[PDB]
Formats: C-alpha cells, sequence, structure tokens
C-alpha cells in the first residue's frame, strides 16, 4: 500500500521521498479514496504529485479541472517528460485532436489516463455526453479542482465558470474530490468546502505559515524620540550575530514611498549602517547594481518600495523592518518572509504609526476606485480592506504575534517559544500599548 | 476528532431554571452552527436553539423567552440558561457542531460534523 506509492513516486516522479511528512499524509489520503481532500500548499511544495501520483494507482482515470490554459500547460508539459498518458481538452486545439481526445475518452480503456480541462469545457454542450459516459462506465477515479479559491467571492481571483462545479462534483458523487490552492483563509476554505459540494468529512492539509527562527515585533513610532536611530540600532543587534566576522548577513527595509526609500537608506548610511534604495525610480541599470552589491554583501542593506518590492531570494537576510505598515497581512507574511531563509535566528519588526495606518487605509480606498470605476463592484473589494484590518489589528492587539499571523491564515495555535515581543515580555508589551492609547 | 459533552442536567421542578453546558473537545479551530436539539419520549427531534460563530442566535417558538443559547469562544463551549422550566421540556439534550474545522500544527485537519451524547432534563 506505502509500498506502490513508494514505487509510483520513484519509478515514475522520480523522488526518493515526499518533499514533507504533510505532502505524504495528503497522497496517502488521496490513495485512499474514501474522503473528498483539500490540499492548501505553497507554490513548490509538490500540491500537484498528491493528485498526479494517486491518479497513476486507481484503476480509472482522472479529471483535472484548472482555471486558465497556461497553468494546465505546465503540468502537461512536465506529465509527458514523465512519459503519463495525460491529455488536455481546450480550443487550443485542432477540431481533429479534440475528436481524437472525445473517441479515445469512449474507448473502453481509455488511453488518457490524467484528464485536464477548462470549467469552460467541462460544462460545454460538446462534453456532456463524453462525461456522462464516463460516469455511467464507472471510469472515473478522481475528480481534481486545481485553483479551488478561485469559487470564492472573498478570494482574489474569483471565477463565475467556477460556481458549475458543485453541480460537478454531485454527479460524479462516485468518485472522490481533491480540491487545491496555495491561497485560502479560513472563509475562503468554507466557500471551498461548500461551493465544490466537498463531503465531510473533508480531510485537510495545509502548510502552517508559523516560522519558529523569525522574531516579531510591532514598535510605535510616535512613542520613539529617534526612530532612524532605533532602527539603525534594530540593524545593528540582527546584523551583529557573529561578533568575531563583523557585520554578517543582510537586511531589508520595506518603505510606502520612493522619497521615503533614499531618505531611509541616507539616515541609515550616516548613522553607520550602509544602505541603498531600490524602487522603480531608479533606471535598469541602477537597480542591477544595487541588487547585485546587495546579492554579494558589499552593501548590507537595501531599501524597498512595498509597490516595487524585492525581485530576488536570498539565504542570510537576518532582519526584515518594515518602516510603513504593509497592504495587507499576506504582503506582511511574505515581505518579512524573506528573513531567515538559512534557518538562523532572524528578527521581523513593523514600525507602526496610525498616521501611516490612515495614509495606506485611503491608498486601497483609491485604488479599489480606480478598479471599481473600470469594471464594476465586487466581494475581493471587500477582501482587500479586510486584509489591511488584518495587519491593523496585528499592530494594536496584545497577543502572540505568531498565533495572529496562524489566525489570518487558518493555521492551528503556533508554538512560539518566547519567539516574538508580546511572548518574550507580555507586560512590556502592555505599556506600549497604553502608551499609544495616551498620545491619542 | 471531536467529543461534544453535554452537562447540566438534572432532575427540577416546574417553574425552576438549568444551564446545559456543552464542551468541544479536539485541534477545534472554529465551528459554524452550533444546535442545540432535545428529544422528548416518544416524540420527534426537536430543534430548540442554534448560534453561528459570530453569535447570531435563533429559538423554536416554544423556547422563545424562556431559553438563552451564549457562546464562551475561548472553550469551544455552548451554553442553554432555561428559565420557567415546563413538564414540556422534559428531555434528553444534545449538540450539532455544524461546520467544524479541526487542525493541529502538522497542517493535518478536517472538516466535519459532531453530535453530542445528551444530557438528561426532568421537569416534575
Ligand atoms: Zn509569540
Amino acid at each position: 500500500p506505502e509500498r506502490r506509492v513508494r514505487s509510483t513516486l520513484k519509478k515514475v516522479f522520480g523522488f526518493d521521498s515526499f518533499k514533507t511528512p504533510l505532502q505524504e499524509s495528503a497522497t496517502m489520503a488521496v490513495v485512499k479514496g474514501n474522503k473528498d481532500v483539500f490540499v492548501c500548499m505553497p507554490t513548490g511544495a509538490g500540491k500537484s504529485l498528491c493528485y498526479q501520483l494517486p491518479a497513476l494507482l486507481a484503476k480509472g482515470i482522472t479529471i483535472v479541472v484548472s482555471p486558465l490554459i497556461a497553468l494546465i500547460q505546465d503540468q502537461v508539459d512536465h506529465l509527458l517528460t514523465l512519459k503519463v498518458r495525460v491529455s488536455s481538452l481546450n480550443s487550443k486545439l485542432s477540431a481533429q485532436e479534440r475528436k481524437e481526445l472525445l473517441a479515445d475518452l469512449e474507448r473502453e480503456k481509455p488511453q488518457t489516463k490524467i484528464l485536464y480541462i477548462t470549467p469552460e469545457m467541462a460544462a460545454s454542450s460538446s462534453f456532456q455526453p463524453t462525461l456522462n459516459s464516463l460516469v455511467s462506465r464507472h471510469l472515473l477515479s478522481y475528480l481534481v479542482v486545481d485553483e479551488a479559491h478561485c469559487v470564492s467571492q472573498w478570494g482574489h481571483d474569483f471565477r463565475p465558470d467556477y460556481l458549475r462545479l458543485g453541480a460537478l462534483r454531485s454527479r460524479l458523487g462516485h468518485a472522490p474530490c481533491v480540491a487545491l490552492t496555495a491561497t485560502a483563509t479560513p472563509q475562503v476554505q468554507e466557500d471551498v468546502f461548500a461551493a465544490l459540494h466537498l463531503k465531510k468529512p473533508v480531510a485537510i492539509f495545509k502548510t502552517p505559515c508559523f516560522r519558529a527562527n523569525l522574531f516579531y515585533d510591532v514598535q510605535f513610532k510616535e512613542l520613539i524620540s529617534d526612530p532612524y536611530g532605533n532602527l539603525k540600532d534594530f540593524c545593528l543587534k540582527a546584523l551583529g550575530q557573529e561578533a568575531d566576522k563583523g557585520l554578517s548577513g543582510c537586511g531589508i527595509v520595506y518603505c510606502r514611498t520612493r522619497e521615503a526609500c533614499e531618505q531611509l537608506a541616507i539616515e541609515l548610511s550616516c548613522r553607520g549602517v550602509n544602505a541603498k534604495a531600490y524602487h522603480a525610480g531608479l533606471k535598469a541599470s541602477e537597480r542591477t547594481l544595487v541588487q547585485n552589491d546587495w546579492m554579494e554583501e558589499k552593501v548590507p542593506v537595501i531599501v524597498a518600495t512595498i509597490s516595487f518590492g524585492m525581485g530576488v531570494d536570498k539565504a542570510n537576510v537576518r532582519f526584515v523592518a518594515h518602516w510603513n505598515i504593509a497592504k495587507s497581512m499576506a504582503g506582511y507574511y511574505q515581505e518579512s518572509g524573506r528573513a531567515g531563509r538559512d534557518g538562523k535566528p532572524s528578527w521581523c519588526r513593523l514600525y507602526y504609526s496610525r498616521n501611516d495606518r490612515d495614509q495606506v487605509s485611503f491608498l486601497i480606498r483609491k485604488e479599489v476606485a480606480k478598479l471599481q470605476e473600470k469594471r464594476g463592484n465586487k466581494a475581493s473589494d471587500k477582501a482587500t480592506i479586510m486584509a489591511f484590518d488584518a495587519l491593523v489589528t496585528f499592530c494594536e492587539e496584545l497577543g502572540c504575534r505568531h498565533a495572529a499571523i496562524a489566525k489570518y491564515f487558518g493555521d492551528a495555535l503556533p508554538a512560539c517559544a518566547k519567539g516574538c515581543d508580546h511572548c518574550q515580555n507580555p507586560t512590556a508589551v502592555r505599556r506600549r500599548l497604553e502608551a499609544l492609547e495616551r498620545s491619542s | 476528532q471531536v467529543q461534544l459533552v453535554e452537562n447540566g442536567g438534572g432532575c427540577v421542578k416546574a417553574g425552576g431554571s438549568l444551564r446545559l453546558s456543552c464542551a468541544a473537545s479536539g485541534s477545534i479551530f472554529s465551528i459554524n452552527r452550533m444546535t442545540w436539539y432535545r428529544q422528548a419520549p416518544g416524540k420527534e427531534r426537536e430543534w430548540v436553539a442554534a448560534i453561528t460563530s459570530g453569535g447570531s442566535t435563533n429559538y423554536a417558538d416554544s423556547v422563545k423567552g424562556r431559553f438563552t443559547i451564549s457562546r464562551d469562544n475561548a472553550e469551544n463551549t455552548v451554553y442553554l440558561q432555561m428559565n420557567s422550566l415546563k413538564p414540556e421540556d422534559t428531555a434528553v439534550y444534545y449538540c450539532e457542531a455544524y461546520g467544524t474545522y479541526t487542525l493541529a500544527p502538522t497542517g493535518e485537519g478536517e472538516y466535519d460534523d459532531y453530535w453530542g451524547q445528551g444530557t438528561q432534563v426532568m421537569v416534575s
């Protein structure tokens, strides 16, 4: 049973082991085939294998619903390299290729083992009789819904087409349904379980957010006499973890505006921590050179706009400081998460001010208004604002920082080992929050 | 998975009060709808009261005013305060945990409905 999976994992996919025990558990739950399965794992965590490997071990065919043809083509190309009998039914096909594939699907024992299809195609009149005979001959082993968050108006990429999939899942009652995505809050997950008609109990495999080696804190700029000086000492502590070597590792400072970038770089450089600005304002050549200087550790600190952001990863980022609050919890998570990739201790600090909150609050309304003029209203618009309010709440509440990140994304209470300001000294955080209330 | 264990049920005189408590065990993140049911001897199950996560409540007409459903968010526990009890209220009371999201720090979880065991309520 576990041997069949290991055998196929090697002989077909050419892997000695699963990337993670979570990927393994997901894969085994799909193989057993007794439950609907929800897989929520970031890009690169091997989500695809969690349905592709079980598809090869089942007796019948696996249908994979994916929302655009670019995405479909990605895995078809890869599975073909593996000598897997994959097909795609889409309109980027000759009328002849379409008919050849529909004919294959009418066979007792189709050549096709895995079929990739758009939600458009899965509903189209052309396909219904094919789908019906696949049902009738009990040839469907799995229905897979990729990008399952697209069914939710509260996710970032709602698609009406996805609303038909619950009906499809119901008709394919014989077969287990696997739904996958990189991105789902608890509300998006509840929408996925309801709108796709997933059968309870739904087995869930969700990669935790929690980063044990990241120390999170929020500082209130309004309560600090020398903000720039506070930031410099933060940089010094974080870059000072091997004093013998001198300066060790690197850091990112995130800012809202190009001006603030340029200015923060000058202020830091003055105070003894060499920092260079990286933003859309610079010539392409200047950006390549600044990024290079950071990558090769000529310059230890890079100051970037949240808007332009960072194009490249680095293993020894010892700190990420948000000078200005980010636009969303997800943005903050991703930007701060550039820290500590090598697994060594790193520091993530958010410099909060109600003045910054109000600036961003309003800019978000403006960018939402601009989208509403060009394409009308959308429940995503409310999502964008709540995504920011979650981060404001993170800044203004007392409570474990890792716990607040976990709660937003729908993870279990994480094991913070005095790994944030509130868990290290609850009273000091309370002190600072009480002080911020007085400045109101 | 999850255990729903109801308590607070006991023999009581008419006009009196009880408070029923249902505790939900396990790695619970959230419960969509929590509903109080009761089963009177030789009657069909009767819907009593429900509370959403969010605290929106609703009551059968036979109990509105007398019964109040509430939640301790901290403890995954719901309460049914019952005042002005009548013989008609004599039943076994159990709770339904509809849309229960469980999840371990490993990232393995479940979405399911759970049913309690029942607590005996006897009104003289
Ligand atoms: Zn903590």
